[PDB]
RNA sequence: AAUUUUCUUU
RNA sequence: AAGUUGGACAAACUUGGUCAUUUAGAGGAAGUAAAAGUCGUAACAAGGUUUCCGUAGGUGAACCUGCGGAAGGAUCAUUA
RNA sequence: UUCGAUGGUAGGAUAGAGGCCUACCAUGGUUUUAACGGGUAACGGGGAAUUAGGGUUCGAUUCCGGAGAGGGAGCCUGAGAAACGGCUACCACAUCCAAGGAAGGCAGCAGGCGCGCAAAUUACCCAAUCCCGACACGGGGAGGUAGUGACAAGAAAUAACAAUGCAGGGUCUUGUAAUUGGAAUGAGUACAAUGUAAAUACCUUAACGAGGAACAAUUGGAGGGCAAGUCUGGUGCCAGCAGCCGCGGUAAUUCCAGCUCCAAUAGCGUAUAUUAAAGUUGUUGCAGUUAAAAAGCUCGUAGUUGAACUUUGAGCCUGGUCACCGGGGUCGUUAACCUUCUGGCAAAACCAGGACUUUUACCUUGAAAAAAUUAGAGUGUUCAAAGCAGGCAAGUUUUGCUCGAAUACAUUAGCAUGGAAUAAUAAAAUAGGACGUGUGGUUCUAUUUUGUUGGUUUCUAGGACCGCCGUAAUGAUUAAUAGGGAUAGUCGGGGGCAUUCGUAUUCAAUUGUCAGAGGUGAAAUUCUUGGAUUUAUUGAAGACGAACUACUGCGAAAGCAUUUGCCAAGGAUGUUUUCAUUAAUCAAGAACGAAAGUUAGGGGAUCGAAGACGAUCAGAUACCGUCGUAGUCUUAACCAUAAACUAUGCCGACUAGGGAUCGGGCAAUGUUUCUCGACUUGCUCGGCACCUUACGAGAAAUCAAAGUCUUUGGGUUCCGGGGGGAGUAUGGUCGCAAGGCUGAAACUUAAAGGAAUUGACGGAAGGGCACCACAAUGGAGUGGAGCCUGCGGCUUAAU
């Protein structure tokens, strides 16, 4: 079973500390890969430029276009993809356009039927979205 | 529990609960001690004096009418051999299994016997080096076990 | 090999009480079972014990009468200072009123609730309740 | 002896 | 004072070895996901050669075979 | 450890100890209790968040300590600096240049650029706290005050009194008001007092200041989770919604428009980090037979854990909050503050005070201990976040009184007092011992005096060492249903060596007649009137020990099956034998380790990877037949894994009834066969298992352990944290190689998996039913011919 001795600490210790790395939480937070080889280094939204516009495939049972974005990050130099919340925004979103990625919501897990992305825009042209959609505000001519 | 076997047997001696020379005997104390001398000089050892006293003699035990155990008294009387009988004979058992080794090179099973009687008679030694029945760097070599034992 | 003798004697004594028989044949015996004994029969869940005196540890007879749920051992002896005495009576006793920790306290073994009387700490040894 | 295959749903 | 001779601390530069991190590259071999491809049918029934494990070989492929093990077998069973 | 790493001597330097430095002399110091190296998106602490407890995370930041002033290095001044709003040189930058040169450092207060998801005025003042200086008088971007915001905490605008009929209710009361109207209205507007360095603000000031745009509350959701629509319109697996399940293919309670409802409220949502739930890190408190998980097995040192036993009980005095409890002393069991120093009594001995743990761990208390912060006592900021004040006192106005600003949390670690239960080591073995106004001796010192320092003998008082004197009860815990060892009879398909025997297979020689022989579902390949096959005799080769052979034995496991002999060893049993804790489990390190695989030697009968053909099939590359190389055997070197299984680590205690079996022992005025054996019965120990049952456990299958677990703790190793990626990549290590050991990350996913139940299916089995099934030499037929008619296809205008 398990040491149960008075002088047995250390060996309880040491072997919390060796099996607590099997951890998947543990894992995440001591291994750094937030700010090793993470898209975000901890930060909860990052400025981009979009590159292209990418019509994937909603997985089974579902069939639909997802309507997403491929964005370069400014900070980074990481190319990444990214989800347009609503509809009919895609027309509006134009090339280098500036705009904002945040996370998705899982944790940085895949949601829903989208296959490969855990990015969302929340803000192009340093409006904001669901202003423009509105009409309360509008695009600056850049 | 067997220290290198899966043996669980209990068999052993019971000793009597009256702790107490015989009712019916007449040991005379003073001519058993010499009895066991006369013994240890033609040579058996502290097991074989019990054996042969309880079986033949009639003495059931000799700590009863002599006051202390054999071993004492031989230790009194100057007859103390300088290796423990338990000991002699681990490291004879060890002598006779490496001969039978270095002769028929092919006996593995003897060999893992000979690894079993090693770690015996360190674990042994180790404790009489603690309590101080031997010198603290007696040390085992097999090439002068034949020696130790001879 | 054996470690401990109190614990294997609890072992004993809670299935004899759960088999419910009663009587229970302890061995071997010590000072510290002997103890932990009389302090639960002046509690009130053991009655009269024999102690079969041998050329050895020596033996002992238990007479039971039910009324006691569980007797255990606490192993390792952990420190209870008065402070965490109340912890350790709401870790292992049912309640408040009913249960009894055993500590090995300096003055002698005797029960949480005269030990904090007597206010000193020491080595939980077990509990009956 | 010999017997392979049954698209994605309602 | 200007100036002179040695000593210690000693920034900094060129080179060589070592450590940590980051970053190109012609080319090569992998995994990971598919609304309705091509080849055949290995496994789930005795899946139609019972299955699986270790090892070795071979073949377009699932895979087949040799040796030794297990039933997680399709037998808890022939006392005559 | 060179070029100081560890220590000694001497010196140098420092304000000062010190390998800080130097010369010489020794090789030392740390480390599996993790040394050293590396990483840290690491200044440390008081502390903060969550809160059963235990814990987890954070802490640049209002307090303390350290470092820095772009990176180093050196130095003057000064008590105090290696100072940068002091200096000097290099390195990277910026600047005026007349081209000779000059000159700096905002991680200070404001402001600018850039990186950015991410964070403010180029403001006023020394009035309060304090600091500096020659000093009431000066200065202080320390500090106080204000401007800016969505957020950090505390209080609260968007209302409300009636007439009114309907739904009402039971003569008292709620609601829809295209209704009125007089009320209390505060946000603001102004002004006055107060506030303050000046103000702003707060408080406070009359007074102006709603009849509806009054001076319009928002944010999300309305399928489950989780609270609130199958309502009306638009699209139709498309747009999309959606934290997961999930909705959408013309009736969409889940998509977008309207209506209404639900939750919080001047706030709500989203993204990320973290905490609780997570009993999914599990010391408390996980799980390992089948869901992830017991090393193939054994030895073995660190590490952890370690049988019992050495003073227990009874009777008092006195004083303490309630027949009760805690605390101090005693006498006898058995001697009752051991021993020492000092003071007294004195025949050694006694009393009083101090020291008093051999030596700890443990528990209790005390001391000194920063504040804030946490809990919390008191107290009219209108309550509160607050703050540490405040109060008396309406009938005199009295130039007064009175209080508080606690306490704890803290104790890791150090110091001290008290206890000696729990856990340890020696108290003396060759007695190397309490031995002591004891019989004798020697070494030193003067703590005193012979007049003062100084030199010797030593009376005197003290420290220590040498042989003897029994003062007296002169000294060794039992030997654990622990362990080791010995002994006696046994037992074993345990190991090795030598030796013996058995048939079978293949082959070889010889003899007898002849036509098929092998093989298979069917065959087919192949060889056979040159004698195949069979029968008969003899011989050789290698392999293996059939039947006996079992819910039987042995070994740590892998494994071990012919006879005999030899050697070493082993379990159990018997034992009034021996030692006495010698013990259990293990990192690191080692032994053995089936089969297959490798290197050399021998041997190669049978089978048989690769392969060759011959049948089956559409394709058979396989399953089938024959042949057939490596291999299957063995020796000397290798490795080192299998479903190496009981998918179940080792040691120890307890727990229900019975019957078989192996080994040993005990008992029978038991049986039998020419002193023993065999058989029968009962008891017991140690194994292999079995049947029933479930006090008990599990999710169940099931389990005498997988029980004694929410009533969770006997001890100790290995191992798992959802599924793929992946036992892959890289690194290290061993191996000739094959490969063995250790062993990730990115990314992806909402499942994977286990047990059991009901259907369905089976080229699974067992019972049966059927001319919409077959058998029967079945009877009649159809399809083959021509036509009636129907269905596809063709054509047309519809066919």
């Amino acid at each position: 079973g398990k040491p149960a001795g008075l002088n047995a600490a250390r060996k309880l210790r040491n072997h919390r500390r060796e099996e607590r790395w099997a951890d998947a939480h543990y894992k995440k937070r001591l291994l750094g890969t937030a700010y090793k080889s993470s898209p975000f280094g901890g930060s909860s939204h990052a400025k981009g430029i979009v590159v292209e516009k990418i019509g994937v495939e909603a997985k089974q049972p579902n069939s639909a276009i997802r309507k997403c974005v491929r964005v370069q990050l400014i900070k980074n130099g990481k190319k990444v993809t990214a989800f347009v919340p609503h509809d009919g925004c895609l027309n509006f979103v134009d090339e280098n356009d500036e705009v904002l990625l945040s996370g998705f919501g899982r944790k940085g897990k895949a949601k829903g039927d989208i296959p490969g992305v855990r990015f969302k825009v929340v803000k192009v042209a340093g409006v904001g979205l669901s202003a423009l959609f509105h009409e309360k505000k509008e695009k600056p001519r850049a | 529990g067997r220290m290198h076997s899966k043996g669980k047997g209990i068999a052993s001696s019971a000793l009597p609960y009256v702790r107490s020379p015989p009712a019916w005997c007449k040991a005379d104390a003073d001519s058993v001690v010499e009895q066991i001398l006369k013994f240890s000089k033609k040579g058996m050892s502290p097991s074989q004096i019990g054996v042969t006293l309880r079986d033949s003699h009639g003495i059931p035990q000799v700590r009863f009418i002599t006051g202390q155990k054999i071993m004492r008294i031989l230790k009194a009387n100057g007859l103390a051999p300088e290796l423990p009988e338990d000991l002699y004979n681990l490291i004879k058992k060890a002598v006779s299994v490496r001969k039978h080794l270095e002769r028929n090179r092919k006996d593995k099973d003897s060999k893992f016997r000979l690894i079993l009687i090693e770690s015996r008679i360190h674990r042994l030694a180790r404790y009489y080096r603690k309590v101080g029945a031997l010198p603290p760097t007696w040390k085992y070599e097999s090439a002068t076990a034949s020696a130790l034992v001879a | 090999v054996r470690q401990s003798v109190l614990a294997d004697c609890l072992n004993n004594i809670v299935n004899a009480e759960r088999r419910g028989r009663r009587q229970v044949l302890i061995r071997p015996s010590s000072k510290v079972i002997v103890k932990f004994l009389t302090v639960m029969q002046k509690h009130g869940y053991i009655d009269e014990f024999t102690e079969i005196d041998d050329h050895r540890s020596g033996k002992i007879v238990i007479q039971l009468n039910g009324r006691i749920n569980k007797c255990g051992v606490i192993s390792p002896r952990f420190n209870v200072k008065l402070k965490d005495i109340e912890k350790w009576v709401n870790q292992l006793l049912p309640s408040r009123q009913v249960g009894v920790i055993v500590l090995t306290t300096s003055r002698g073994i005797m029960s949480h609730n005269e030990a904090r009387a007597k206010d000193a700490g020491g080595k939980i040894l077990g509990f009956f309740y």
